[PDB]
C-alpha cells in the first residue's frame, strides 16, 4: 500500500452501501473445521455433500464451502495452515485439554508475528506483554533458566539443565510467557519441537471458535488482569453433532458477520 | 398501419414457441371430387401366455389389422384397402394370486372414452390419387357399434375364465391427412379419427372378479365379424426467383390507391387473409412468418437499443466511458455518437449523423411516431404484390416478409422540428437547418441535434429537402399546409399527389422503386 | 488509517534521502539458496562460516546471513517457505530439468493467491489469464476431462479415468492451464500431491533467481505472446562454485537493489497482504 | 481492387470496435504440428474434443483444421499453407536447429522466386535479400565462384571435384553466395529443385511457436542483424495436451500477433 500518510475524510454522507453479505457470498470461501468424532457420529458417506446443498440456501455457491477434519485439538493445533478466507473451527469441550484448547484459540483468533530464536547460542528474553514465546510439534518439553545480569543462573547453573525450571512438560501447542525484561538460557526438546519468538497484535478476522460443551470461559489472555471476550468466539448447546451443523449452515450469514475478509496471506501465523 | 403489422408481429412471437413445441411432441419420436364411401374395417389382437404352468397370461393388445374389400359407387367397382389402429388404450390387469396355479392376466387393453380408433383408407379411382393439394375436407359418417365376442382362457386344469361383453361405439372426429408407406411406395389418405363412447354390454371375467367394467377389450373385438362397416359421404373443395419478379410487379403499384392503403391498420388478420393455402400453413405460417423475424435484421437490433438504454441505466455506476454529442448520455444519441465502429472515406459529422441515424431512423418506428411511417409505405408494397401473385405454399411467406424489412428504403432520413426548424438527419448523406417558415439552411448542429431527437417525437420525412425546396418555389405552397407537409400528414400530401402532380409524384414514386428488394 | 487506499501528494521537492544501502544493512536477513552439489564441490566444513565474514565487508552483521540447502529442483521447489527478508536463489543448469525450473522460478519470482481445491466432490475451471492450478509433493500426475455445459464429458466419460487426458506425469511442482471458461473433473493422485487454485499478481520483491550455467532462457508465461525478463531474474557464467558464491558476495547490494523489501509484506500493508 | 497509392491523415479518432469479431467469422485457423505431438495424445477424438473446445475462443464448428508434418524436413519441403491463419508448433530438436532456421525463414517470411536452370547459365545474387532456396528429397549443392572471364577461382569450371559443397542432402535449403559473383552451380536436380528468390515483405500469418530449449535462433543470413517478430513466439516444453490447451486458450493473442497475410489480400495488383 505505501500509503497510511494522510487521514481519510470524515464527512457524514450518510449512505449506506447496500446488503454487504452479496459481495461475500460471490467472492470468498468458508472453511469449517471440526474433530474426527464429529464427523464419526454423522456415519454418511455424504454428509459433506448434503450441507453443501444446503449451504446454496444460505447463499454459497458449490464450490464455496471446504470441509477440513482436525482429530484432536494438539494436532490442529502443530502444523497450523487455515486455507479459506473465513474459518470456523468447531471445537468440542474436553475438560482436561482445557489449556491446550486456550492456547490453541489464542493462536487462531489473533494475528501473530514470529521470529526465529536459537536456543543454543543466544539466551533470549520477553520485552512487552506482547512479547510470547509460542512453541508447537510432536512434543514439546521446555526447561528454563533466569539469567543475572551477568549471564549467571538465579537458581540454576546455566550448565547443568537439572538444575532449569519446568514450564511445559510434552504439549503439542505451548505460548510461555516469562517474567519480562528478563534474559533465560532455554532448553527445548528441538528433536520434537521448534520454539519461535513471536509479538502479538491484530485480532483476527476470520476465526469463530465456536464452543461446544460445558460452561465456562477461557481467558486467553496471559495475565490476570484483564479478560478478553470478542464476537470470534461463539458458543453452541450440544445435542447431536447433525444438529450443531444444522445450525451453522442455518446461521452461515451470522456467523461469517462476526468476522471480516483482511488478515490470510501465509497460513502458517508464526511469521519467520 | 404498417406499423401495427409490423411491430404486431414481433410482439406475438412468444408464441412461436408453444406452437413450435406442438409440433414436436406431435411430430416423429381448382376442382372439386365427390364419392359416397364405404369403410369396411377390423381388429386384430395379440395374445401371449406368460411361461410355467399355463394359468397365467402375460399380454392382451390390440394390433393395426388390414382389410381389403371391393364396393360399388357409381356404377363403378372400387377396391379400397383400410388399416385399423388404436391409441390411448387403457391397461387392465387381473390377479387371480401368486400361485402357479392361480389365474393371472398380468396386461389387457381396453378402449373407452379417452380412446381413439384410426381407420387409413386408400381406394383405386381417379380423384382420390389426384389429391395432393388440398384446401379443404369434412365426412359425415354413420357411426357403427363395436362388441366384444366371448375369449377363454384355457387352464391346465378345471374350469376356464371367459371373458365377455364390452362395445364402443365410433363418431367421425376430424378430418387431416395421412399418408402408408410399405416396402416400396405410397399411398396418400386423410384418415379420420374415430372418438368412442361407450355402450352396452359391459364386459367382465367368468369365475372371477371382474364385472360390470365398459369400453371394449382386446381379447376378441371382432366379435366373428369379418368387418365393421362406417358408410355416409365426405365433401372436398380443392384449388432468389421470387425477387427479380417482386420488382418488375412493383413498376406498376398505382400512387394514391397506394398511399391511402398506409392509413388503415394492416394488421395481423390482415396480411393473411387473401392468401390461399391447402392447410395450416398462413396459421403456423403466420406463427412462421415470425419464427423467421426473430432471427433477423430488425430482431436484434431493436433487441439491442432495447438494452443498451437497460445497460446504460442500470451501468451508470460503471456508465461506459462511450462519448455523447449532447447534453448527456443516451443511447440514442450517444451510443451512436461513440460506437462508430465502421470507417473511412468524408466528413465528420455525415459519421455520426448517420451512424445515429442507424438507430434513431429504421428503429425508431417500431415504437412511437406521426404521419405516414416509412414503413407504412412499405407494408403497403407488401400487401399489395403478396396478393399479385396468387401463391399458396409454406416456404415461400415466411423469409420473404421478413427480408422486406432489412431491405426496403435502403436508406431514408428523419426530422424533428423544435421552435420552426426543421433538423434533417439525411441518413448516410447529408443534413440541413431550416427557419421553417421561408425554407432556409443555416449551419446545423450535432449538438441542438443530440437532445430534440433523443426524447422528443420524431417524424419519417416523407419528402425530404430537396424535393420540399423545388417545391416550395415553382407553385406556392401556403403556410397552412407547409407545416403539415412536415408532420408527413396524410391528407394534405394525399392532395398534391392526387391533384397536383408534379415533383410529389417522385418523390413518392421513387421511394416505391426503391423497396425493390 | 493504514486498512484503506491513500494516495500521495506530487510535489517535486525533490530532495533524496541518501544511502537507502545503510537501512537494509542494519534492519534485513539474506537467505542463500544452492543446492547440495554446490556446497559439496566447496569441501570445506566452514564455507558458510569464511562467506560470512566476507559479508561483513559488504555490510552485513555477522548473525544477519542464512544459508539454505536445497537438495534438488524438485524438493525446493515443494517447501518453499522462503525464510529471510531477502531471498536469492542459486539454481544450476540441469538442461532436462527446465520446464521444472521454469515452474519453479513463476513460483518464487511471483506473489500467488491459492484456495484450496477439492477435487472429489465439485468440477472446476479458471477464470482468466491469471488463474492457474498450481499443485505440488511427492509425485503429482494430473488427468483432466472438460465438460460441456451439461456436465458431460468432451472426449472423456466423466466414469471411467481411463479416458481422461493426462497433462502431469509425477512432477513435484506443476503449474496446469486450461482452457480458460470451462469446466473440468479432475483426476489428481491427491495421496501423494496436492492441488490448489491460484490466482497470480503481484511479482516478487525479494528472490533473485541467479541462474547458473548454460546460455540461459527462461519462461514464465503461460500463452505464447508474451516474454517477461524481470531484475529479479539474474544469470552468472559457471566456473567453479566457490566463484560463484565470491561473486553473490561482492555484488550482494547490487543483487538486494535488483529486489527490496517485501511491499507485500512490510508492515503498511498487512492488510492486503503481508 | 487494384493498382496507385496515398491515404488521409486527419484523427477521426474513431477506433472501430472489436476486430476479432470479423476474424471469429470470416476466417480458417490452420495448427501444424509434428507426428510426436499427436501420438503423445492417444486419443482418436483429439482433434474434435480441441475444436469443440475452440468454439470457446469464438471459432465456429467448420472453422479450424489439424495438419499433422511428420517432421521439420518434411514440413519445410511440402509447404502449402492452407489456411488463413496458421501456427506452426515446432519442437526443439538440437540437431536439425538449421533445419528448422531455413523452414521458420521461409515461413515467416514473403518470398518471391523464378526458376533456375542449372545446366546452361551460371548465376549470381543482387543483394541482401537474393538468396537461392533449394528444396527436395536429397539437396546436395557444389558451387564454383567465376571471375569475370568465366573461368573458376579455385575451380575448374569442367571438374565438379573442384567445386565447393555448400549442402550436403539436406530437405530445404537457403544457400548464400558473395553478392555480384557469377558461380557455376552443381545441383543433385535429380532429388532437388533450386530457385532464385528475392526476399521482402514478413509474413501476416505463421506464428512459429516453439517448443522448448531456451532457445535463440538465427536467420539473418548476416551476422549484424537479429530480428524478432511478434510471429515469432516460445512455450518451455513437457506434455503436449497442455501446449494445446494453451494454444486453444490464447487463440485470439496468437492470431492478434498476425492477422490478413498482405501479400496473398484480394486487394493487390
Amino acid at each position: 500500500n505505501y500509503g497510511i500518510n494522510l487521514p481519510i475524510t470524515g464527512s457524514m454522507d450518510t449512505a449506506y452501501a447496500n446488503s454487504t453479505q452479496e459481495e461475500t457470498f460471490l467472492t470468498s470461501t468458508l472453511c469449517l473445521y471440526y474433530p474426527t468424532e464429529a464427523a464419526t457420529e454423522i456415519n454418511d458417506n455424504s454428509w459433506k455433500d448434503t450441507l453443501s446443498q444446503l449451504f446454496l440456501t444460505k447463499g454459497w455457491p458449490t464450490g464455496s464451502v471446504y470441509f477440513k477434519e482436525y482429530t484432536d485439538i494438539a494436532s490442529f493445533s502443530v502444523d497450523p495452515q487455515l486455507y479459506c478466507d473465513y474459518n470456523v473451527v468447531l471445537m468440542k469441550y474436553d475438560a482436561t485439554l482445557q489449556l491446550d484448547m486456550s492456547e490453541l484459540a489464542d493462536l487462531i483468533l489473533n494475528e501473530w508475528l514470529c521470529n526465529p530464536m536459537d536456543i543454543t547460542l543466544y539466551y533470549y528474553q520477553q520485552t512487552d506483554e506482547a512479547n510470547k514465546w509460542i512453541s508447537m510439534g510432536s512434543s514439546c518439553t521446555i526447561k528454563v533458566c533466569p539469567l543475572n545480569t551477568q549471564t549467571l543462573g538465579i537458581g540454576c547453573l546455566t550448565t547443568d539443565t537439572a538444575t532449569f525450571e519446568e514450564v511445559a512438560t510434552a504439549e503439542k501447542l505451548v505460548i510461555t510467557d516469562v517474567v519480562d525484561g528478563v534474559n533465560h538460557k532455554l532448553d527445548v526438546t528441538t528433536a520434537t519441537c521448534t520454539i519461535r519468538n513471536c509479538k502479538k497484535l491484530g485480532p483476527r478476522e476470520n476465526v469463530a471458535v465456536i464452543q461446544v460443551g460445558g460452561s465456562d470461559v477461557l481467558d486467553i489472555t496471559a495475565d490476570p488482569t484483564t479478560a478478553p471476550q470478542t464476537e470470534r468466539m461463539m458458543r453452541i448447546n450440544w445435542k447431536k453433532w447433525w444438529q450443531v451443523f444444522y445450525t451453522v449452515v442455518d446461521y452461515v450469514n451470522q456467523i461469517i458477520q462476526a468476522m471480516s475478509k483482511r488478515s490470510r496471506s501465509l497460513n502458517s501465523a508464526a511469521f519467520y | 398501419m404498417a406499423s401495427l403489422i409490423y411491430r404486431q408481429l414481433l410482439t406475438n412471437s412468444y408464441t412461436v414457441d408453444l406452437s413450435d413445441e406442438i409440433q414436436e411432441i406431435g411430430s416423429t419420436k381448382e376442382m372439386q371430387y365427390n364419392r359416397d364411401i364405404t369403410i369396411r374395417f377390423k381388429f386384430a389382437s395379440s395374445i401371449v401366455k406368460s411361461g410355467g404352468l399355463g394359468y397365467k397370461w402375460s399380454e392382451i393388445s390390440f394390433k393395426p389389422a388390414n382389410y381389403q374389400y371391393t364396393y360399388t359407387r357409381d356404377g363403378e367397382e372400387v377396391t379400397a384397402h383400410t388399416t385399423c389402429s388404436v391409441n390411448g388404450m387403457n391397461d387392465f390387469n387381473f390377479n387371480g394370486g401368486s400361485l402357479p396355479t392361480d389365474f393371472v392376466i398380468s396386461r389387457y387393453e381396453v378402449i373407452k372414452e379417452n380412446s381413439y380408433v384410426y381407420v387409413d383408407y386408400w381406394d383405386d379411382s381417379q380423384a382420390f390419387r389426384n389429391m395432393v393439394y388440398v384446401r379443404s375436407l369434412a365426412a359425415n359418417l354413420n357411426s357403427v357399434i363395436c362388441t366384444g365376442g366371448d375369449y377363454s382362457f384355457a387352464l391346465p386344469v378345471g374350469q376356464w375364465p371367459v371373458m365377455t361383453g364390452g362395445a364402443v361405439s365410433l363418431h367421425s372426429a376430424g378430418v387431416t391427412l395421412s399418408t402408408q408407406f410399405t416396402d416400396f411406395v405410397s399411398l396418400n389418405s386423410l384418415r379420420f379419427r374415430f372418438r368412442l363412447t361407450v355402450e352396452e354390454p359391459s364386459f367382465s371375467i367368468t369365475r372371477t372378479r371382474v364385472s360390470r367394467l365398459y369400453g371394449l377389450p382386446a381379447a376378441n373385438p371382432n366379435n366373428g365379424k369379418e368387418y365393421y362397416e362406417v358408410a355416409g359421404r365426405f365433401s372436398l373443395i380443392s384449388l432468389g426467383e421470387l425477387r427479380e419478379e417482386f420488382n418488375a410487379l412493383s413498376q406498376e403499384i398505382a400512387m394514391s390507391q397506394l398511399i391511402d392503403l398506409a392509413l388503415l391498420p394492416l394488421d395481423m388478420f390482415s396480411m393473411f387473409s387473401g392468401i390461399k393455402s391447402t392447410i395450416d400453413a398462413a396459421k403456423s405460417m403466420a406463427t412462421s412468418v415470425m419464427k423467421k423475424f426473430k432471427k433477423s435484421g430488425l430482431a436484434n437490433s431493436v433487441s439491442t437499443l432495447t438494452d443498451s438504454l437497460s445497460d446504460a441505466a442500470s451501468s451508470i455506476s460503471r456508465g461506459a466511458s462511450i462519448r455523447s454529442v449532447g447534453s448527456s448520455a443516451s443511447a440514442w444519441t450517444d451510443v451512436s455518437t461513440q460506437i462508430t465502429d465502421v470507417s473511412s472515406s468524408v466528413s465528420s459529422i455525415s459519421t455520426q449523423t448517420s451512424t445515429i441515424s442507424r438507430r434513431l431512423r429504421l428503429k425508431e418506428m417500431a415504437t412511437q411516431t406521426e404521419g405516414m411511417n416509412f414503413d407504412d409505405i412499405s407494408a403497403a408494397v407488401l400487401k399489395t404484390k403478396i396478393d399479385r401473385s396468387t401463391q399458396i405454399s409454406p416456404n415461400t411467406l415466411p423469409d420473404i416478409v421478413t427480408e422486406a424489412s432489412e431491405k426496403f428504403i435502403p436508406n431514408r432520413a428523419y426530422r424533428v422540428i423544435n421552435n420552426d426548424e426543421v433538423f434533417e438527419a439525411g441518413t448516410d448523406g447529408r443534413f440541413f437547418a431550416y427557419r421553417v417558415e421561408t425554407f432556409d439552411e443555416i449551419p446545423f448542429d450535432v449538438q441542438k441535434f443530440a437532445d430534440l431527437v433523443t426524447d422528443s417525437p420524431v417524424i419519417s420525412a416523407i419528402i425530404d429537402f430537396k424535393t420540399l425546396k423545388n417545391l416550395n418555389d415553382n407553385y406556392g405552397i401556403s403556410r397552412q399546409q407547409a407545416f403539415n407537409l412536415l408532420r408527413s400528414d396524410p391528407r394534405v400530401l394525399r392532395e398534391f399527389i392526387n391533384q397536383d402532380n408534379p415533383i410529389i409524384r417522385n418523390r413518392i414514386e421513387q421511394l416505391i422503386m426503391q423497396c425493390r428488394l
